[PDB]
RNA sequence: AUGAUGUCAUACUUAUCCUGUCCCUUUU
């Protein structure tokens, strides 16, 4: 160790802080996974 | 936390101006009192400044229809 | 005689200014040669936006 | 190398109600001898003053560094006092009693 | 656009509606450690406006030309676009009045008028672009070169930053280059040495970044009404076509004081990014600033890991190095963090293109697993609210004993470097452009350095070529021509060398500079013609033609090149003398032009030898002449006119020129060729002339243009004063003469009439 | 420019009640004064029918006060939350609630003075 | 010429009404007069200023009135009694109220037609 | 000048001096006053209140008896390179009874090095102060 | 009258220089052929070899006499200077003109008639 | 229920008017 001692977060461990993935669909066609990746990979 | 940072921010730097002032009075002290001797004793060229205009991007937006190469004339 | 250490002002002609002329002119080598200058450098961006649409 | 309409008097303002000849002295102080100051101690014009030197050059550097040189919370209006205008309230009177003076002691 | 704008509706009715900030203990910690970072650089507070300022008229001139340059260009109005002209036109008339009403504003109105966006779309990643009303435009502008005077004159933003006026890619590119070679002793591995190359945006800072942080971040910067200035009008409100989301979930992105807002975002983020010893020892004693990276000893350069880290506005690079047992130690940390079962570390890493035979990051065991590892650490090491980065998205090469090849991709094409030492691969250098990089210290070529285009701006400059040409038939045929012909001039330029070295990136725009000429030719014609003659596409624009610049071989028309005259006998045919081999047309820059290293290489030259000429000329007591300057006057470093120039006295008190033109690119909609410069604080770089020479030479010149032109017709007398649905028919006539034949269309038969 | 006259108020509010209000260029091609941004922001912002212009009380003043500490700046963000709406209103009762109210060393010296 | 010492009445010609020249304490005057021999002697002498880096009031005025066309920096010195707001309590509201001349040099053209046609029937 | 002519100008080399050098001056083995040389480009002391800005109490000193001014001047180096360094120029003004330096007479026209702590007098025949 | 005589050969200069005018019609086509030049207004402290000192700037005066009058100094105010060339002439007559010596400003002007005692105007 | 003074927009009239200059101040 004594490499990383200027972090100021100690450690996250935690990618979407709910679990792993979602692994779920939806009901609304706005508010699901694949509108959020085509609104997240075609435009920026 | 900024009332306790800016606290802290004065105190260090009231410690600095302690330390400052105590470093300055030593260095004078040390400096006029000499152990020896102390008090026993361009025009650059005119035409090649201004020889053309300014103050603009030259790349005047992005419309690609000034013929922005060639500044010069042909004969 | 030869001239001296100073700056010279240049007028078409290289004269041989003696006798310690140390700055003695009204400013009007220097003006002329700037304003031809900026004449120069107008006719070429005069030329570049008239030459904008061909 | 002087713009001409600059003179030796500079009028002053932004200045706090409660502030002291002691920091004007002091401050101002710095370009030159002070020829004298003034303070408007009436409604008006409370909060204003005029500051006159020994020498205009002295007035120079000082409107130089002390352009919008800060005060308390203040940024004081720094300006080259204008000419004339409200004069006559004196008069161009008292010369007979000098000019004999200069006419008598050095006899010119 | 409109389902984007509702995205960005659900997200800031839902940041408000939910209060979930980001994670209030996180973010003390993070004011903390820039209080902390900024008392040890020990940098003044901003001050607010100075009222009667030697800086303020200086600075208010600066930022109105750059409002007036963006604003109008050329012949375009709106209305409200023309009361925004008006308002310039009346600061320049009245400047003391319009300071103060800046003045007034800035520390008045903390409020603001609502702001207009729709996007623009360079069809592979849009960039949404936001627009302002007029003089709120004005006040901001001037706020924002004043804070970027104020921030240069105080040394505030470190030399970490690094996207700011040294020039614009291909310095950055050399010094990174350069900077990676002459390391103390790095690209050896022989007792076991290792080192990685990251790249990774940090992928929120458009979207994550708090007002309340911001606005403790912009007071601890400047004075309190301009942080609330600041603040307030970077929370207005958007409205496009009919909907209206409201504001303030984070920032406003085309505002103009975005310059200081996402570069003090960079400098905190920075900071806890890398670590406050390591990064203060890495920046400087704040005595001694430091270099482009260049660290004072060796000492801080062999303490820490993380040897040199800069970044441009999105991405950042950091070469991050790491001694045997420390690599070991990361990898037991890595693994024993995320155990894997069936070495599925190689399941998915990215890697690059660049001939991936032998030069791909060679995917091996300890290699693969401390790629892994430096980015897990960097991950967890990151503010997990605001600042993350996807190991999909970012790319991280490993120069070790295996992976002989290492590839870095900055702001420029990618790059790769590959030292002597260890006996790398093939590197075939398909031009003369192999990125060479001589050893500091013993002035001994350490490394080569190939370096070819990058895959996505060479698709942007396919899609803008497809975009050119298919906005045909509604333009004339000379702005397609002056179209093809400006992206053309771009893209050679900014990607020099590698669009010299990049075999694939020369055959795409070859074909494509051709299609642009079928176009061209199927709206002369209907009929698609057997062979369009050459001249009257490819010769110049004064003398009536259409003027492409062509980078790519196409011979003449060996017989398209007769001179005939009628002069005291009769026929004097005076053909050319092409039996050489064949005249080619003339090739885009690539050996006419000189490549970027040279460019750096002579430039480094001239600047050290004019400043020694003025040391001399200040030596003998006289003032330089136009000879001397003369014997430069070419680039060196920036430009030696832009010592000529009248800037010399009036722009010098700007900062921030390639920073405030990336912010213009997402300002304004014109997705113009200025990444590459700006040419008053740049210069002129792009230096064409000799090119339209050498394409009147092998044209034959003007003896053969007009001969295959109809310019003999008028019988007017010879070459002098000839140039001055409608310019179609010009250029149809004026050039009918090789457009009217049989040869150039097969199948002829017609007699018109009378 | 934009004095908003009351002739022109009577104007903007019928143009609003007549055309509609989604429409701001019809309602600006009827009073040869203002831009239609200029007329939608002063509809927003006057001639809204659900403005309340009047009856300022202790419970919206406690309300803004216990906002305005929250959050320092956006005070559009806090326009609607407030109740006032008109992005005016609300930094003019500020600004009347404040002039109506107006009228390692460092840790080693605190930890020795507590143990003194 | 213009630089030759002054007299008190000579000094009291100058300023206008209202002002007043009391000096601070007896040890300031005589820095004063020694200033001018220091200011020779401690200009050669020990002297800098530094800054420290310290977090952080500001007021200032414009033209306090309705809409009051906006003035020069330099015309203060003449306008400076309309800048403060004391209003509202004879001659003196003469002057203030005078200062219609400031909307007849600076302002709108319509400002300078009407103020001009005030003063003159005023 | 403003009452009388000036004489004993500078070259076109000079210029301002950056290295730590004070006028410490011992008239009677106490350093009372300190006068910066580096801030000032022009520096006069004299028997006259009119051309001078501040007097001095030396009856045996002319009006123009020496004149110490620092510039830079065509010198070289300990490590042999060329460049500009600050140094005082020492050239006698042709006083009347002349000057003397650690008690010895010093010609003009001559490129004396001069250094700090340095025993030299400011009047034409003697002198009960130095300065350091 | 006494002074008009500089203000109208610098207005003369002035309206040559904004009216396009070329170098063959630069007011140097009647005074050509002769490099003497009339000088007046000088100051009646000046000596014969002050001003061949400060006339040397634009070449060596070939022969150059001052206006003698009053027997004890020869001093009237005028001069005569012939230079080496007329472009050294021309120079003088476009940069010295009306320019200010030791006080009162001078006079440079073209003659180009002859040799006369008594031809400027006190 | 006119009228009064008053800060402030809005229409209307004058067939109102857009190349005016030092061709004159030449003062010691």
């Amino acid at each position: 160790r004594r490499w990383d001692d200027d972090v100021v977060f100690k450690n996250c461990a935690k990618g979407v802080d709910d679990q792993k993935k979602d692994k779920r669909f939806v009901n609304d066609t706005l508010r699901s996974e694949f509108h959020k990746k085509f609104m997240e990979k075609y435009i920026k | 936390a900024d009332r306790k940072a800016r606290e802290a921010v004065e105190m260090r730097a009231q410690v600095e101006r302690k330390m400052a002032q105590k470093e300055k009075e030593k260095h004078e002290e040390k400096l006029r009192e000499m152990a020896q001797k102390a008090r026993e004793r361009v025009q650059y060229d005119q035409r090649l400044f201004n020889q053309s205009k300014g103050m603009d991007s030259g790349f005047a937006g992005g419309e690609d229809e000034i013929y922005n190469v060639y500044d010069q004339a042909w004969r | 005689p030869r001239y001296s250490g100073p700056a010279p002002p240049p007028n078409r002609f290289w004269p041989g200014y003696r006798w310690d002329g140390v700055d003695r002119s009204n400013g009007f080598e220097q003006k002329r040669f700037a304003r031809l200058a900026s004449k120069k450098a107008v006719e070429e961006l005069a030329y570049k936006w008239s030459v904008e649409d061909m | 190398r002087l713009p001409p309409e600059v003179n030796r008097i500079l009028y002053i303002r932004n200045l706090p109600y409660k502030i002291t000849a002691e920091e004007m002295y002091d401050i101002f102080g710095k370009y030159g001898p002070i020829r004298q100051i003034r303070v408007g101690n009436t409604p008006e014009t409370r909060g204003t003053a005029y500051v006159v030197y020994e020498d205009i050059f002295d007035a120079k550097n000082a409107c130089d560094h002390l352009s919008g040189f800060n005060v308390c919370n203040r940024y004081l209006v720094v300006l080259y006092y204008n000419a004339n205008r409200a004069f006559q309230k004196m008069d161009t009177k008292k010369k007979e009693e000098q000019l004999k003076l200069l006419k008598e002691k050095y006899g010119i | 656009t409109r389902l984007y704008l509702k995205a960005e509706q659900e997200r800031q009715h839902n940041y408000l509606k939910d209060g979930p900030y980001i994670t209030a203990e996180e973010a003390v910690a993070v004011y903390t450690t820039t209080v902390h970072w900024l008392e040890s650089r020990r940098f003044s507070p901003i001050p607010f406006p100075p009222l009667s300022y030697k800086h303020d008229t200086k600075l208010l001139i600066l930022a109105l030309e750059r409002l007036k340059e963006a604003y109008s260009v050329k012949s375009r109005l709106n209305q409200s676009q023309r009361e925004e002209l008006g308002l310039i036109e009346q600061a320049y008339d009245n400047p003391h009045e319009a300071l103060s009403r800046i003045k007034r504003h800035l520390l008045t109105q903390r409020a603001f008028k609502e702001v207009g966006i729709e996007f623009m779309d360079l069809y592979s990643h849009l960039v949404p672009v936001y627009d302002v009303e007029p003089l709120e435009k004005i006040t901001d502008a001037y706020l924002d070169q004043y804070l970027w005077y104020e921030a240069d004159k105080r040394r505030l933003f470190p030399p970490w930053i690094k996207p700011a006026d040294t020039e614009p890619p291909p310095l950055l590119v050399y010094k990174w280059c350069q900077g990676i070679n002459n390391l103390q002793d790095v690209w050896e591995t022989s007792e076991g040495e290792c080192n990685v190359m990251l790249e990774s945006r940090f992928e929120k800072m458009y979207e994550k970044i708090d007002l309340t942080l911001l606005n403790r971040l912009l007071r601890l910067i400047v004075d309190h009404n301009i942080a609330d200035y600041m603040t307030a009008k970077n929370n207005v409100v958007i409205n496009y076509k009919d909907m209206n989301h409201t504001n303030s979930y984070g920032i406003i992105r085309g505002l103009q004081f975005a310059s200081f807002i996402v570069q003090y975002y960079g400098l905190v983020m920075d900071l806890l990014v890398l670590g406050l010893h390591r990064a203060s020892e890495m920046a400087g004693p704040p005595q001694m600033p430091n270099d482009f990276l260049s660290f004072q000893d060796i000492a801080t350069e062999a303490a820490h890991p993380i040897r040199l880290f800069c970044r441009y506005i999105d991405r950042i690079h950091i070469f991050f190095r790491f001694t045997a047992d420390e690599a070991r130690d990361l990898i037991q940390r890595y693994l024993t963090e995320h155990p894997d079962p069936n070495n599925e570390n190689i399941v998915g890493y990215n890697n690059k293109k660049c001939w991936p035979r032998d030069a791909r990051m060679r995917l091996m065991k300890h290699d693969v697993n401390l790629g892994r590892a430096v980015f897990w650490d960097i991950k967890n090491r990151l503010p997990r609210s605001v600042t993350t980065v996807q190991w999909e998205n970012s790319f991280v090469s490993v120069y070790s004993k295996d992976n002989p090849n290492l590839l870095f991709n900055m702001c420029g094409f990618e790059c790769r470097i590959l030292p002597k030492c260890r006996t790398s691969y093939e590197e075939f250098t398909h031009k003369d452009g192999v990125w060479n990089l001589q050893n500091e210290v013993t002035k001994e070529r350490t490394a080569q350095c190939f370096l070819r285009v990058d895959d996505e701006s060479m698709q942007r400059f396919h899609n803008r070529v497809r975009q050119i040409l298919m906005a045909s038939g509604s333009t004339t045929f000379t702005k397609i021509v002056n179209k093809w012909n400006t992206a053309l001039i771009g893209l050679m330029t900014y990607f020099r060398e590698a669009v010299v070295n990049t075999q694939e990136l020369l055959d795409l725009l070859v074909k494509c500079e051709n299609k642009i000429q079928t176009r061209i030719k199927i709206g002369l014609n209907s009929k698609m013609p057997s062979r369009f003659p050459p001249v009257v596409f490819y010769t110049p624009k004064e003398l009536g033609g259409l003027g492409m610049l062509s980078m790519g071989h196409v011979l003449i028309p060996q017989s398209d090149l007769r001179w005939s005259k009628q002069t005291d006998v009769g026929i004097t045919h005076f053909r050319s003398g092409m039996s050489h081999e064949e005249d080619q047309l003339i090739p885009n820059l690539y050996r006419y032009i000189q490549p970027w290293e040279s460019e750096f290489i002579d430039s480094q030259r001239v600047w050290a030898e004019y400043a020694l000429k003025r040391q001399e000329a200040i030596a003998q007591n006289r003032r330089l002449t136009l000879e001397d300057l003369e014997d430069s006057w070419d680039r060196g470093i920036p430009r030696i006119n832009t010592l000529f120039q009248k800037d010399r006295h009036t722009l010098a008190y700007d900062k921030g020129w390639r920073v405030r033109t990336d912010f213009k690119q997402y300002q304004v909609l014109k997705q113009n060729p200025f990444w590459w410069t700006h040419q008053r604080h740049d210069g002129k770089l792009w230096n064409l002339n000799n090119y339209r020479t050498d394409m009147i030479q092998a044209l034959g010149g003007v003896e053969g243009i007009l001969e295959h032109t109809l310019f003999k017709g008028t019988y007017f007398p010879t070459w002098e004063g000839l140039f001055w649905q409608i310019p179609n028919r010009r250029f149809t006539l004026w050039w009918s003469p090789t457009i009217n034949r049989a040869n150039v269309y097969v199948g002829f038969q017609v007699q018109l009439d009378l | 420019g934009g004095v908003w006259r009351n002739t022109e108020d009577e104007i903007l509010k019928a143009a609003v009640m007549k055309y509609g209000k989604n429409q701001w260029s019809r309602i600006a091609s009827l009073l040869h004064r203002k831009s239609a941004k200029q007329c939608k922001a002063r509809w927003y912002e006057w001639l809204d029918p659900s403005i309340k212009k009047t009856e300022w009380s202790r419970e919206e003043e406690e309300k803004l006060l216990h906002l305005a500490k929250l959050m320092p700046t956006q005070w559009r963000t806090i326009a609607p939350i407030i109740g006032r709406t008109a992005a005016q209103c609300l930094e003019h009762y500020e600004f009347l609630l404040d002039k109506a109210a107006q009228r390692d060393e460092l840790e080693m010296l605190s930890e020795a003075r507590a143990r003194l | 010429e213009r630089n030759r010492p002054l007299s008190d009445e000579e000094l009291d010609a100058m300023f206008p009404e209202g002002y007043k020249v009391l000096p601070p304490p007896a040890g300031y005057v005589p820095i004063r007069t020694p200033a001018r021999k220091l200011t020779a002697t401690p200009t050669p002498l020990g002297g800098m200023t530094g800054f420290h880096m310290q977090t952080e009031m500001k007021s200032v005025n414009d033209q306090p009135s309705g809409n009051l066309p906006f003035l020069k920096p330099d015309d203060i010195q003449y306008f400076d009694k309309l800048l403060v707001d004391v209003d509202e309590s004879e001659e003196q509201k003469e002057r203030k109220i005078m200062k219609l001349l400031l909307k007849i040099k600076n302002g709108t053209p319509p400002m300078r037609k009407a103020a001009l046609r005030q003063i003159t029937d005023k | 000048f403003r009452g009388v002519v000036i004489k004993y100008s500078e070259p076109p080399e000079a210029r301002i001096p950056k290295k730590r050098w004070r006028l410490y001056p011992f008239k009677n083995d106490e350093v009372l006053p300190v006068m910066y040389i580096h801030r000032q480009s022009a520096y006069l002391l004299g028997r006259h209140r009119r051309i001078a800005d501040i007097p001095i109490d030396h009856p045996s000193c002319s009006k123009q008896h020496a004149v110490f001014q620092y510039r830079l001047v065509e010198y070289t180096r300990a490590d042999g390179t060329v460049g500009r360094r600050v140094k005082p120029y020492i050239i006698d003004l042709g006083s009347g009874n002349g000057t003397f330096l650690n008690n010895k007479r010093i010609e003009p026209q001559r490129y004396y090095e001069l250094k700090e702590k340095d025993v030299l007098k400011f009047g034409f025949s003697s002198r009960e102060y130095v300065l350091l | 009258n006494p002074l008009t005589k500089v203000k109208l050969i610098n207005e003369l200069n002035e309206r040559e220089v904004q009216l396009g005018v070329a170098d063959k019609v630069s007011w140097h086509s009647e005074y050509k052929d002769s490099a003497w030049i009339f000088l007046g207004g000088l100051p009646y402290e000046l000596t014969e070899g002050d001003i061949i000192c400060v006339f040397s700037q634009y070449g060596e005066i070939v022969n150059i006499n001052l206006v003698r009058d009053k027997k004890t100094g020869k001093s009237k105010g005028f001069c005569f200077l012939c230079y080496e060339d007329q472009r050294s002439t021309i120079l003088a007559v476009d940069n010295f003109n009306g320019i200010k010596i030791k006080g009162r400003t001078i006079r440079v002007d073209h003659v180009s008639n002859y040799r006369a005692p008594k031809d400027s105007e006190e």
